């Protein structure tokens, strides 16, 4: 459902 | 100190579509 | 939000999305009160009956959004939390009394057309505006039905007399809450709902034309039931703890 966000943030 | 003033409305003197209902109730 | 409408772009530039890293999900609403401080409901972070206890690294705040699910490139900012502060006497065991938390962002956000903080009320805006029959505005990306919107929803709801709030529920209502919603006979509907928690209940001052946050979406019984009402944390009554936290840390 949610569009993936920059992995920069999921760090 | 600029709180509560919306760039795309208050700052341009434009009203959103329902805020009149708010103001009319006061 | 139930029985609301799609927000206009830029309509609520203080609206923040509380976002779970993994599984990547919408936790709650929240609001931007300065370039570094977000205000939300304590129960979004800490609710032991539901084994909910998130920490700083569990979490991302996304500011400037309109689309629920899209990553809105060049429009939204996504920030990491430095520190969550729950009210010390937040009452999760009984009635969600003092349902309020502050989150300090790791770095400040820059403002834009889509990102702008809301005012917190002073004694006198509170006294003047927080009155039965006066309408405020709630916003969020939560359920439309007691199913979820593509875009930020908005609904305007009247403040309800305190006795009517008390007589609508078995729950013990405190001075740190107020309730809002249409009565069964008034013939308009609307309520917050699941997913909307932590979001702003705001009013526009007729004196200086600013938007003030009077409430935080707290709790209800179901969503949009006749004879039931939404309850909100009374931000003004808890302002002293807000001032304290902010200028101690
Ligand atoms: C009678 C219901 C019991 N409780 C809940 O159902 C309840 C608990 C939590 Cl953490 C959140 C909640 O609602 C959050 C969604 C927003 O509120 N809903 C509505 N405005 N319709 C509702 C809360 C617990 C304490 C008082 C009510």
């Amino acid at each position: 459902d949610f569009e993936e966000i920059p992995e920069e943030y999921l760090q | 100190a600029d709180c509560g003033l919306r760039p795309l409305f208050e700052k341009k003197s434009l009203e959103d579509k329902t805020e009149r209902e708010l103001l009319e109730s006061y | 939000i139930v029985e609301g409408s799609d927000a206009e772009i830029g309509m609520s530039p203080w609206q923040v999305m509380l976002f779970r890293k993994s599984p990547q999900e919408l936790l709650c609403g929240a609001s931007l009160i300065s370039d570094r401080w977000v205000l939300t409901a304590a129960h979004c972070l800490l609710y032991p009956p539901w084994d909910k206890n998130f920490t700083e690294n569990d979490l991302l705040v996304r500011i400037g959004k309109h689309s629920r699910t899209r990553y809105e490139r060049n429009i939204e900012k996504i920030s990491m939390l430095e520190k969550i502060y729950i009210h010390p006497r937040y009452n999760w065991r009984e009635n969600l009394d003092r349902d309020i938390a502050l989150m300090k962002l790791k770095k400040p956000v820059a403002f834009s057309d889509y990102i702008h903080p809301v005012c917190l009320p002073d004694r006198e805006t509170a006294a003047s505006l927080l009155q039965a029959g006066y309408k405020g505005r709630v916003t969020g990306w939560g359920n439309l039905k007691e199913g979820q919107p593509s875009v930020l929803q908005v609904v305007n709801l009247p403040i309800v007399e305190r006795p009517v709030c008390k007589d609508s529920t078995r729950i013990r209502i405190t001075d740190n809450m107020f309730c809002a919603g249409y009565k069964p006979d008034e013939g308009k509907r609307g309520d917050a709902c699941e997913g909307d928690s932590g979001g702003p209940f705001v009013m526009k001052s007729p004196f200086n034309n600013r938007w003030y946050q009077m409430g935080i979406v707290s709790w209800g019984e179901g969503c949009d039931r006749d004879g039931k009402y939404g309850f909100y944390t009374h931000v003004f009554r808890l302002k002293k703890w807000i001032q304290k936290v902010i200028d101690q840390f």
